[PDB]
RNA sequence: AUAUUUGUUACAAUACACAUUUUUUGGCACCCAAAAUAGGACGGGAAGAGACUUUUAAAGUGAGACGUCGCGACCCUCGCAGGAGUCGUUCUUGACUUUUUGGUCGCUUGAUGUUUCUCUCUUCCCGUUC
């Protein structure tokens, strides 16, 4: 479900990030958790999604795609998250 | 004498005699001899209203009440009359209270 | 006595409540509280213009309005509608009751 | 939008969102839990609301557009005293 | 009541006080009455004009409270049940 | 308020059979007589219409010009108009003053 | 099936988006995946719930129209639509938010359909749209967006804001 | 501890004049020799002045209620 | 050491002016009877704020002061 | 019903605020269930500190009502 | 071999109690002033000028004060875990303890609300109304 985000842009502000964050993962399904709570920036963001396929979509097709000039490494959570 | 030390009939036979003698007994005796009274609100508003009924928070039913304000800026002045067929009126706004003759 | 437990029988009527604020309502009533918390259900509120050369009317009741979220953007005076206002007892002025009813009944 | 039981009171709503208006124009837009006899009352998630002087100037009569300050402050505890009216919003998840 | 239960139940935590003179009152809650009347320990006070200050306790009256702000952890809390 | 037999002496007229004429003020009493039982609530509601009226103390009528009494006497007709009217369903077009008469006396 | 309001009576308007506001509302069965291949109709239905957003993403609609006065609205998730033009006068004030990637929106159709305006949302992504493409279509984009606060994730550069202010006096 | 109605019945019995300011709102404050009280704190004030906020008028022997009262001071 | 409800039943049909705490407004006039909540009943009443009232009750959140 | 916790607070020198303008400084003798708080060696504070502040009396007492927020300037 | 109904007890819950400084029988109210006709008004954005400010003719638009979240960064910073651990108890629950990114600086005018004092015209573009 979870799917950890990675090497992106820090200089961006939280809030926007996460509303940002948002924005792109609509066209896959929707998106339960806006932002990670752990907040440590830096590319750490955990997009919690409703459906796994949805999820399996996102990571499949934004897998090195721009997004504040770097490019976001995608990859399935490890641990579920505390919501799902 | 405090009102707990009393039993539940003789807060009705203090009740009966604050609005039979008492203050209050100028609005009682307006009731009961249909005499228009006058009234004023915090509000500064005045109304002319018969008395159907009253109470103890002097909130009370008026009929055929007619509404007196005026207003000012600036030193310019107009007096509206606002005409109700019925009123139930919260005894909190209340001032004076005047029985007309 | 206890002149509130009147308004008691006088639910299922429509009714003016005409607050402290000088906002009046216009609407269906429903059970009266004893503290005289009145509940109304189809409920259209406003407020006043005193004329006077367009002066001023309160400026608290104009925001209370607005922030009832029943005020329609088209709406060229200051009025809202809407369903289902809870007033506390505290702020009711007058009460304009209809015309209709005897109080000789109720009264009782 | 929404349309409350046409006989509903206080106890009947419980996490409902609702709009809540105060003697000072300010409200408090979130769920309800709790009221007691003097009718204080506690919100869970609530967000106040207010009317700019600018704004206030615009909602005087002639599509308006206002411009609400409003603030996010969760769990309050509100003060029956301050009360005025109370709206329903939403319905509960 | 639930809601000054509530209040009880907030003691030793950090809350925020509006007053309706317009001050804002956060910093930690000491003491808690059922007349709604609390004090603070350690508080940082914001004047209504936006100036703020820093004291170390103060007691308020509860008729002049407006809202009082509580930890939102609270919310779950079994007086809800 | 009595609980005793007693004779009470009270005018009917008041202030209309004071300012105008005595076949006339008889005549604006039966038009009265009538329409009570017609204005079963309207009638606090329009002999009241005009706040600025009051009830003399000795009189049992309102103390008025009489201009909106000819106005009250002409709308408790319409009133009787209708009432008789409906139940044997006229229009008030076909209300003639014989009808209306027919109407008043009966 | 056609967007009709027994659809819109029928979704699932419990689980709120907590990102912002409150009511996120997904029309029919699921709006996601509803292909509602006619325009937006019986917007009535909702009569503005609750920055209250809609997701619309995974459907047919060819034209960002046909609302109800919606002051609640603040964002729009309009993904895998065929938008083609977006012209309205009903959403203006309100809305904060809009997001059209994957849609069919022509570089001039997507600029002519605004109209500008001195204000607008504040939030926009026209990503996977043929006008994007478009030679000077960021500079264009910029322009007709009039006001704007991000343009395809990237914030139209302070000084880009300044050059299209230029080139529109 | 001094409990403030004890003080103010040390005000009573040992004859001290006191000023007394009353709500912001009214703009006068009374000076005068308070006698008794109630429960209230509404207290009679023998040969009472109302000074506006020193040409104020002397009062007399006056009632005032204790809803208005902010300060009793010596 | 007069106290507030005797001064009052001691002032009971005596020439009383009251002041209300509003306009500085004074009714001068005979009282006729208090409550316990020390509402006023007057008669022959006069409104000094010059007008000439025949009968007046006051409630008693609305009084200033007392005195004769 | 229940009786203020001032206990702390007495004998030690105080500030309060007086309705929306006031604030006056004094050290606390007694108080009650009303928080009717009297106090000693009253002094009313004012922009100027020296320059404007005047001392009212030996003993004044304050009416609850009026009472806003109670800070101790004091252990 | 043929869950429903009836009675009792408890809990939740609505209708009958309180006008005296801590919630519901009010410290209440007041600044004042601005459109009328028979191509025309009204709002928003941009430019110019007057009058304002600053320096010794040349530069932008009524002025001076709290906060509020934001645009830059010559900085810091590792990078995947409201929850976490323990004990009881059996396939995820209770009881007891540890405690939020942003930590900051400019703003060569963020962007924006309070509060005091004093006294706009021209041109273009876009919407509404007759």
């Amino acid at each position: 479900n979870t799917l950890y985000v990675s090497q992106l842009n820090e200089k961006i502000n939280m809030q926007r990030l996460r509303v940002n964050l948002f924005l792109l993962f609509a066209t896959f399904g929707e998106v339960l958790k806006v932002s990670m709570n752990f907040k440590k920036q830096r590319g750490q963001a955990f997009i919690t999604m409703r459906t796994i396929d949805q999820a399996s979509l996102a990571q499949i097709s934004l897998n090195g795609e721009r997004f504040f000039g770097k490019p976001l490494k995608v990859e399935f959570s490890k641990s579920e998250t505390k919501t799902l | 004498r405090p009102k707990h030390e009393l039993s539940r009939a003789e807060l009705e036979e203090l009740e009966e005699f604050e609005f039979k003698h008492g203050p209050m007994s100028l609005i009682n005796d307006a009731m009961v001899t249909r005499t228009p009274v006058i009234i004023s609100l915090r509000n500064n508003h005045k109304i002319i209203a018969r008395v159907k009924a009253f109470d103890r928070h002097c909130n009370m039913v008026l009929e055929n009440v007619k509404e007196l304000w005026t207003e000012k800026k600036g030193k310019n002045v107009i007096n509206r009359e606002r005409f109700i067929s019925k009123l139930f009126l919260r005894g909190d706004s209340v001032i004076v209270v005047l029985k007309t003759p | 006595m206890k002149l509130v437990n009147f308004l008691k029988k006088l639910r299922n009527e429509q009714v003016t409540i005409e607050l402290k604020n000088g906002t009046t309502v216009w609407g269906t009533l429903q059970s009266v509280s004893p503290q005289m918390n009145a509940i109304l259900t189809d409920v259209k509120l406003t407020l006043p213009q005193p004329r006077l050369n367009k002066l001023n009317s309160n400026g608290i009741a104009m925001a209370s309005l607005y922030l009832t979220g029943g005020q329609q953007p088209t709406a060229s005076d200051n009025i809202a509608s809407l369903q289902y206002i809870n007033i506390r007892g505290n702020t009711i002025r007058q009460i304009i009751l209809p015309d209709s009813l005897n109080l000789d009944s109720l009264l009782v | 939008k929404i349309q409350v039981a046409h006989s509903s009171r206080l106890a009947n709503l419980i996490d409902y969102k609702l709009r809540v208006l105060t003697q000072d124009g300010r409200v408090y837009i979130g769920q309800l839990m709790a009221f007691d006899k003097h009718m204080n009352l506690v919100l869970n998630e609530c967000i106040e609301e207010r009317v700019p002087k600018t704004q206030l100037d615009k909602l005087r009569p002639r599509t308006l557009n206002i411009k609400v300050e409003k603030r996010v402050l969760g769990l309050t505890i509100l003060r029956g005293e301050q009360i005025l009216s109370t709206v329903v919003e939403d319905k509960p998840l | 009541g639930i809601p000054v239960k509530l209040l009880n139940e907030a003691q030793g935590h950090i809350v925020s006080l509006e007053l309706t003179t317009g001050a804002t009152y956060r910093g930690k809650l000491v003491e808690s009455e059922d007349s709604m009347n609390v004090q603070l320990r350690d508080v940082i006070a914001t004047e209504p004009q936006g100036a703020v200050t820093h004291m170390d306790q103060i007691f308020v009256r509860g008729s002049q409270i407006k809202f009082i702000v509580v930890p939102d952890l609270l919310k779950n809390a079994p007086l809800f049940k | 308020k009595a609980t005793e037999p007693q004779m009470v002496l009270f005018n009917i007229y008041d202030d209309w059979l004071d300012r105008i004429s005595s076949y006339t003020a008889f005549s604006r009493l039966t038009l009265l007589l009538r329409a009570l039982k017609t204005n079963e609530e309207s009638a606090k509601m329009i002999l009241l219409s005009d706040p600025t009226i009051t009830i003399k103390s000795y009189h049992l009528w309102p103390s008025f010009t009489d201009e909106q009494w000819i106005t009250i006497e002409s709308q408790m007709r319409d009133l009787i108009l209708t009432e008789y009217g409906r139940k044997y369903n006229v229009n008030i077009s076909a209300l003639t003053q014989t009808e209306i008469k027919d109407i008043i006396l009966g | 099936m056609k967007f009709t309001p027994s659809i819109v009576i029928d979704a699932p308007q419990y689980y709120v988006d907590h990102f912002n506001g409150k009511y996120n509302v997904d029309k029919c069965v699921i709006l996601r995946d509803l292909q509602l291949e006619t325009d937006s109709e019986s917007m009535p239905s909702s009569l503005k719930h609750l920055t209250h957003i809609l997701d619309l993403t995974n459907n047919d609609l060819i034209m960002i129209p046909d609302l109800s006065r919606r002051d609640d609205i603040h964002t729009l998730l309009l993904g895998r639509n065929n938008i083609v033009e977006v012209d309205g006068r009903l959403l203006p004030m309100n809305v904060q938010n809009l997001t059209l990637s994957n849609n069919s929106i022509r570089r001039f159709e997507d600029l002519q359909r605004l109209r500008r305006a001195p204000r607008t949302l504040k939030n926009l992504t026209l990503i996977g749209n043929q006008v994007c493409h478009l030679a000077n279509y960021r500079e264009h984009v910029l322009r007709l967006v009039p006001h704007l606060e991000t343009l395809d994730f990237q914030n139209v550069t302070a000084e880009e804001r300044k050059s299209a202010m230029s080139f529109p006096r | 501890m001094v409990p403030p109605i004890n003080c103010i019945f040390n005000f009573l019995q040992q004859q001290t004049p006191v000023t007394i300011w009353l709500f912001e709102q009214i703009g006068i404050r009374i000076k005068g020799k308070i006698v008794g009280f109630d429960e209230f704190m509404n207290v009679v004030i023998d040969e009472a002045v109302e000074i506006p906020v020193e040409k104020g008028t002397p009062l007399g022997k006056i009632l005032l209620k204790g809803d208005n009262i902010t300060l009793i001071t010596s | 050491p007069v106290n507030p409800k005797p001064f009052l039943k001691g002032l009971v049909n005596h020439r009383v002016g009251v002041k209300l705490k509003f306009n500085s407004t004074e009714y001068r006039g005979t009282l006729v009877s208090t409550d316990n909540y020390f509402n006023l009943q007057l008669n022959e009443a006069e409104e000094f704020v010059h007008g000439t009232l025949g009968e007046i009750f006051i409630r008693c959140n609305n009084v200033l002061y007392i005195r004769e | 019903v229940s009786t203020p916790e001032l206990k702390k607070y007495m004998d030690k020198k105080i500030l309060l605020n007086i309705n929306g303008s006031r604030k006056v400084a004094g050290i606390l003798r007694g108080y009650d269930i009303f928080l009717n708080v009297v106090l000693d060696d009253a002094m009313e504070i004012n922009g100027e500190d020296p320059a404007n502040n005047h001392q009212l009396g030996l003993q004044t007492v304050i009416r609850g009502n009026s009472i806003i927020s109670l800070e101790a300037l004091d252990a």
